[PDB]
């Protein structure tokens, strides 16, 4: 229980970056498909985006669990246009207003090999671009064998965390524990 | 037009003509390098995709046919538009005025009245289906 | 104290695959599940009022696309009475024509054609496809990614796949901004290799159709339907603007097809308790139903979920051959990993090899798996001489064809000049000698030098934002000391304003030879009839390399 | 400058394996070479006087063989007037009852049915094969060797073979002196693991057919026909002394079948200018001549040869078809190794292991191939998981079940304990307790103590030379605290006085019942008809290791 | 017999006896421990392999009827004489005199008719193909 | 033909006295092959064959033999002329097999059936061997060798020599005994 609700996400200011979780992230899951703890994954988000002096914003989502929408609520909401979005099991994506809600900035699309060091680095990209900056994108992590390994493993933790889907209701900002 | 006139590249290149009138002979890389045909010139126009719906047809495949009519009245559609229209289509970014807007549109600019029918339809059943704007 | 056997094949790769029981409630079951509805149709004034034991006042926008544009109703009663086992019967019978065939199941409910296919193994399910293949001749598609999307590395390995005997190539981007030079590389490589060969990028759908209207590609596949309604959502569409869509493809005069697959339900989360085959049926009256030529399915990137349960390999065979006997052209998927074990991909490709199909993979890896961006394929580079092997083992077409080194290396070094030459005239940032020798020599990204990726991403961005199109290339050939490749980039244009592509199963081959459904119409009657490996192809698929001549 | 791709390419295993370009005039070449003959028959006053352009006078031994004994001379005229694609058609058509074609196939002459298949691609083949299989139900048969003839590890690994689904089982010796003792291992340990497995000892012919008289085998299978006269006379026998020993099996109420298979004519130096595929078939009608109700073919020991040439894996499932399709019950190989790649070797496989045949496989190596004494097989006991994960993936029998380690554990202690207490019964070198341990957890013969295999080959042949009978086993066992598997062993003798199970494709299942193609008639009529993969068994085939509970 | 009365061990069990005339209930293990029984009475009989035979020819398979009524013959012949028999006919062990004389014993001691014509078709054949002693 | 070591000096005669061991070649062995199938010289297995059994007190006697390029028969022709009955068999592309008077022919002693995998010190120890059965000892058997990729790498190969060694075959020839260049 790191993360609290404190009321509906506003309209950021230009400096910061929304971190837009979908609705069982920290809740009815608390770690991403290979066990990295959740709190462990937005410290170093957080981290990245306020070593490069932007604030950092977290919200949940909740009109959809699929992290494109997810993401697109959030960069809507984002006083810089950037958001990341980022499900429980892991899966994350850096995106910008005015992109077709399926297309995005970058885009990390196997969550097991994301390491708390690519999440850090995620976080520092985004602020980034929050900037305006053109920063080298993070390096392409690919795993032939994630899918065989991964994807059933993967539809169930979404079909789980899809239980959390409330049509309807506007993010709402959340507090990180300290 | 049968089976046995196509492909018209093979046998009947001389139906084919662009929106601008142009020929398949008309596009050789000397006309291109002077810009005596341009991007402009090289679309393909509703007459042959009404003369591939005929062979579609003939081939057994009358809702391949339906396609190609409908992609013929798109033909006079520009790509920023057809894009407009696309998007307009997906879930949650309509009102259904935008939606009857964008059908009355295609009819009495582009006399593209399946397309025209196609959207109002879509209309009509967002409204039941509650992928309009606002619905999510 | 353990046994060795067990300990042994503990070790075993297949062992590290995804295996699940299965899980009626969410879909996790293959096909023939107790959720799934019987088959029914109700017509009254014309109008459908019962799909599949769902009344109209229930129908969800895929019911409703499929009930007025995906059935013949003329004949949907009388073909709904028919006995699903003796339909079965005729669809593996070599002496129940395919012309025969067709006028039923597209009369028949998404229900029905499942049912009727259900009765079936494997063996009678390749039977019915050899026959039921809209193209008379197999063909085969690969991918052409990278994951650095080094364009000087996906003209190489475009052109290397093409002059293997690919007809179709796919790209795809790992960074998306790049995505105009993947598709140009991918374009100019592939008409090096072999001019006609037909290229795509698959991006999101705004993205990948402004692509092509831009004259960076030759057609599109990854146009993605779902089987249902909160899936569909969750990918940005609905049967309506995904046939908009098609028609938005044929009016700029570009091939499409549709993509679905089984298991993209469970995947997204919201199978409705439905079996993986009966939501598939679903996707393919959705394409029936748009009027869309063909389709891309097989699970497709899905496989993992059917594979995880019993029966998920025929499965996967049984909705290529739905696809097929709809009279739909079908990429039959082979193009995506789903299993550690040689044997195990090699089973779930023989159901689709070994009786042909339009395009026996969607996506046969033309480079190792580590550069797959659609995150590794069923076969890839190397696995070109065993995939060689087995055509000559079998007496089987295959698609491909053995080829000489010196060969590949002179056209991946023509392909590398010639994108060098574009990159040039275009004023995009350069493409260096060094870059071209690597690229002649590579197998993969792993032996490619650095690119800035952030200036490339900047130029390719002008090119979708300055509007820039294919005749800048063909100029830039035209302009570098690439005439020849200038005219057959201009060939490969020409076939956009001509409809002929646009048909069923259509690739173009030879002398720029439309070859579709419509002139290579399937003829199968049996032993002796149809399709046959033979004459030059067949000497071509004999002549592996290490064969020694023992007089 | 060498490519990177083209060297890893070269890195991969099958390129190890041997390929050849064709030599018509030695034979090398699988099927359908110009030498071979055209087919004919004259029949005059009742007897053959033309067979396949040949006249009377030029018969060798085989011609005058087939042509006395091997033709169904009562449907000659008709089948030999009708066309060829016509006859290849009804093999696979699916309403073309086997009991319709068998008095037609049976009137062919070799020449003709090598016609009527080699129109056939291999979907077509196994269309066919499906139907033309004697048994309604397939079976499996595997290898249980190891390269120190160690009886304690033979008698475990028969066991657990016995308990994953073999319904027969065969053994053979590094060391031939000590055949007695491999025999006896493998027949106590089979009926350990499942009471009714048939079990054979593979050695030189009148060595096995001694043996057999002892009761220490309850079946041979490698009783060998060639296809031309001077490689039958290096293989010491004429299709006279084959028929002969077929006989004199029977006569001792022993089951038996032949072995044929294409390219060992090749490999024995005389093909006499034919196809692999011709000299094939005629091995196939000398199995039928003799009244030999069963045969292993699909090249069996000489697959290097067919695999090395264009077709030869398709060659390999014509032989197989060819003998199904003359009512000979086929033990269809997949039995060998040929290739050092995994892809290759399983779509060889899977040729038969689709439509099913009497033994899918005529030997798995039930133990890791590097202990595999037929010089390793096209399977061996590493693969049991993958065989396993296709039955499951393709909903396919192929014969075989997950079984449990804790069972396997337990079977295999009590096999080599009862072995323990039969050498102690009959006196022959002790069975230590240590060997005992270590055959329950061995994978292989790595994993077993020496032995004094002096000592051993001393009391095996002794058990020849002093005649010591299957008796002496049954004595020793009851005697020695097995009274349940002295039963077993006395059943299994019991089935020699009734001969029951000399009928085609007979085995014997559950509580010693016999079930061949006479009481289980193959009666496939298209789909949902004929054996189908459901219920109890396909759960068994289902609960495969590993799966997850999903929820 | 027919197909209907396979297998005999359950439609006809009553149909089989040994060579000794032992039945098949005769081979209990306690007959067997106790020597009641032994190898010598665990042979099948001509006349069930006759039957068998017969079953053949009612599944349509003559050939292996053939081979059941030649085995019938030889369960006459003790093991070590089957065995000389066979190897007499491998090629190049004996005289085209000595597979007759072969034969007559066949017939003289056993009434092995079949098997006695087998031997001397092979005979004659062997001379003609040159597969007897001193033709290597 | 290059590499010529074996002179043909008449007919074999059947030897009276039990301490020897006929080396029997098949009728291609070191003429139109010098090497077996995985390059071996003839020479050299042929001296290591020899070495054995002279090293166990046995007299090593060798012969060619022509109405079979079948190495058992080979070997069976060999074994009827050895005054101890016992014969080793040896085809050109390296096949071997110890064999002995009175077993059937495709039956053996001791068997090679996978020529790829024989070493020069495997030729010698199954000379060794031999020798050891002319005395009436019971040797260990030579370790089994068994290469399940032998038959992939080298049976289509195995194949071709055959068919070449076969071409040697002479019906009615007697074995002839053979002078050795070593
Ligand atoms: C499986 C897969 C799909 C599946 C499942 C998507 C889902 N939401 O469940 C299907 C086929 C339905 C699909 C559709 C699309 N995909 Co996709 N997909 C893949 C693929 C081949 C493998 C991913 C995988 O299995 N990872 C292993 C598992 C264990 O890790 P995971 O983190 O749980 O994986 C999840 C993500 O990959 C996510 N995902 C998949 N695709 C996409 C696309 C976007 C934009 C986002 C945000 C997320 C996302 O879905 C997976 C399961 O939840 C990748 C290729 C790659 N390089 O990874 C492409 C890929 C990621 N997809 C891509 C694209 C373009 C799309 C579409 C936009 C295409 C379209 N026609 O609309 C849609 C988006 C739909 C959606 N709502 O997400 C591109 C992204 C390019 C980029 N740099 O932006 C990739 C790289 C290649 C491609 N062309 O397919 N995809
Ligand atoms: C291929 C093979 C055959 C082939 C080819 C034989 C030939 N002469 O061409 C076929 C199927 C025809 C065959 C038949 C027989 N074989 Co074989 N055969 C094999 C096998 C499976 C593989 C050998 C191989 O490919 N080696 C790789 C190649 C590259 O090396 P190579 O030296 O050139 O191989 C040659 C020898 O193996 C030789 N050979 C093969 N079998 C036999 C048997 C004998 C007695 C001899 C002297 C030689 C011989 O033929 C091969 C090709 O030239 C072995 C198993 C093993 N463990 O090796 C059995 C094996 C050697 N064969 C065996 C037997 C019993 C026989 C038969 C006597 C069976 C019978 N029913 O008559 C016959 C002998 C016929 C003959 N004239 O040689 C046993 C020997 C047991 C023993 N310890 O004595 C083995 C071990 C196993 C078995 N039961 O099959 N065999
Ligand atoms: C690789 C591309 O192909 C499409 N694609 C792949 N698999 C499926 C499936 N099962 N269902 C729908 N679309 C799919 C998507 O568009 C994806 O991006
Ligand atoms: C393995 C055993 O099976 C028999 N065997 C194996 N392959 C063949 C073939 N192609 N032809 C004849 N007999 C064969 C031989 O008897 C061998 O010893
Ligand atoms: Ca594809
Ligand atoms: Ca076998
Ligand atoms: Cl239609
Ligand atoms: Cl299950
Ligand atoms: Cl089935
Ligand atoms: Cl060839
Ligand atoms: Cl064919
Ligand atoms: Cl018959
Ligand atoms: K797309
Ligand atoms: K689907
Ligand atoms: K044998
Ligand atoms: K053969």
């Amino acid at each position: 229980g790191f993360l609290t609700e404190v009321g509906e996400a506003r309209q950021g200011q230009q400096d910061e970056v929304i971190i837009a979780v979908g609705p069982a992230f920290g809740l009815a899951q608390t770690v991403n498909i290979v066990g990295i703890p959740h709190k462990s994954i937005l410290r170093e988000v957080i981290a990245g985006i306020e070593e490069e002096g932007i604030k950092a914003r977290v919200i949940r989502c909740f009109k959809s669990s699929d992290v494109a929408f997810v993401a697109v609520e959030g960069n809507r909401l984002s006083g810089s246009g950037i958001s990341i979005g980022i499900q429980s099991k892991g899966t994350t994506v850096i995106h910008q207003q005015g992109l077709p809600p399926l297309s995005n900035l970058e885009l990390f699309p196997q969550a097991p090999l994301l390491t708390l060091e690519t999440y850090r680095q995620i976080g520092k990209n985004a602020a980034r671009y929050a900037k305006r900056e053109s920063p080298q994108p993070v390096p392409t992590l690919n795993d032939q064998m994630a899918r065989p390994k991964y994807q059933a493993k993967s539809a169930i933790l979404h079909i789980k965390e899809t239980k959390y889907v409330v049509t309807g209701k506007n993010p709402q900002e959340l507090r990180v524990a300290l | 037009a049968r089976v046995s006139d196509y492909p018209l590249a093979n046998k009947h290149p001389e139906w084919v003509k662009t929106a601008t009138n142009k020929t398949l002979d008309d596009f050789t890389l000397e006309n291109v390098l002077s810009n005596k045909v341009t991007a402009q010139d090289m679309r393909i126009t509703p007459e042959t995709l009404r003369l591939q719906a005929s062979i579609a047809k003939d081939a057994g495949r009358d809702r391949l046919a339906m396609n190609f009519e409908r992609a013929a009245e798109l033909t006079a559609v520009p790509d920023d538009r057809i894009l407009e229209i696309y998007n307009a289509l997906r879930p949650y970014r309509s009102t259904k005025e935008e939606l009857l807007a964008i059908a009355d549109d295609l009819e009495s600019r582009y006399q593209a009245k399946i397309c025209a029918a196609f959207v109002r339809e879509a209309a009509t059943l967002y409204v039941e289906r509650k992928k309009l704007k606002g619905d999510d | 104290m353990r046994s060795k056997r067990f300990e042994a094949l503990a070790k075993r790769p297949v062992n590290q695959d995804g295996f699940v029981k299965e899980w009626i409630e969410e879909g996790f079951i293959a096909m023939e599940s107790p959720n799934d509805p019987k088959p029914s149709i109700k017509i009254v004034n014309g109008a459908v009022t019962e799909l599949d034991g769902k009344p109209v006042s229930d129908f969800d926008l895929i019911d409703h696309f499929i009930a007025r544009y995906g059935i013949n109703l003329n004949r949907a009663e009388e073909v709904m009475a028919m006995d699903s086992v003796k339909l079965a019967n005729m669809l593996c019978d070599p002496n129940v024509k395919r012309s025969e065939i067709v006028p039923l199941t597209t009369a028949m409910t998404p229900a029905k054609i499942v049912e009727v296919v259900s009765h079936m193994n494997v063996v009678e399910m390749m039977m019915a496809m050899q026959k039921m293949r809209a193209r008379r001749t197999p063909s085969q598609q690969a991918h052409v990614t990278n994951v650095k999307d080094n364009p000087v590395q996906i003209a190489a390995d475009a052109a290397e796949g093409a002059w293997r005997g690919f007809d179709e190539q796919e790209t795809t981007v790992a960074v998306a901004r790049y995505a105009p030079f993947n598709a140009i590389a991918l374009l100019v490589g592939s008409q090096v290799g072999r001019p006609g060969v037909l290229t795509q990028c698959s991006l999101e759908e705004a993205t990948e159709l402004k692509l092509g209207m831009l004259g960076h590609t030759c057609y599109a596949e990854t146009i993605s339907v779902y089987g249902t309604e909160p899936v569909f959502t969750d990918g940005d569409d609905t049967p309506w603007s995904k046939g908009f869509l098609a028609s938005s493809y044929a009016s700029r005069g570009l091939k499409m097809r549709f993509t679905s697959g089984s298991g993209s339900e469970v995947q997204m989360g919201y199978a409705e308790g439905k079996s993986m085959l009966y939501l598939e049926a679903r996707c393919i009256y959705i394409t029936k139903a748009a009027g869309v030529q063909g389709l891309q399915n097989g699970s497709v990137s899905c496989i993992g979920v059917p594979s995880a349960v019993p029966s998920g390999i025929r499965a996967v065979l049984a909705e290529n051959l739905i696809c097929s006997s709809l009279d739909l052209e079908c990429a039959s998927s082979n193009d995506q990993t789903f299993t550690h074990s040689d044997m195990r991909r090699t089973a779930r490709l023989l159901m689709q090899f070994l009786p042909g199909t339009d395009f026996i993979s969607s996506g046969y890896s033309a480079v190792p798996n580590y550069d797959n961006m659609f995150a590794g394929s069923n076969e890839d580079a190397e696995d070109f001489d065993d995939y060689n092997v087995i055509q000559r083992d079998l007496k089987v077409d295959g698609g491909l064809r053995p080829v000489r080194e010196e060969d590949v290396i002179a056209i991946r070094n023509k392909a590398a000049r010639a994108l060098q030459a574009v990159f040039a005239g275009m004023g995009l940032p350069p493409i260096t000698d060094e870059e071209v020798e690597a690229a002649t020599y590579a197998h993969g990204s792993k032996d490619m030098p650095e690119r800035n990726i952030v200036e490339d991403i900047k130029f390719a961005q002008e090119i979708i934002n300055k509007n820039r199109n294919g005749l800048e290339v063909v100029k830039a050939l035209a302009q570098g000391g690439f005439t020849d490749v200038a005219q057959d980039m201009l060939n490969i244009q020409k076939a956009k304003l001509t409809g002929d592509y646009l048909h069923t199963s259509a690739i173009i081959v030879g002398d720029g030879q439309v070859l579709s459904a419509v002139n290579d119409v399937n003829d199968y009657a049996g032993p002796a009839t149809g399709y046959r490996l033979q004459g030059e192809r067949w000497e071509e698929i004999k002549n592996i390399p290490g064969a020694l001549d023992p007089n």
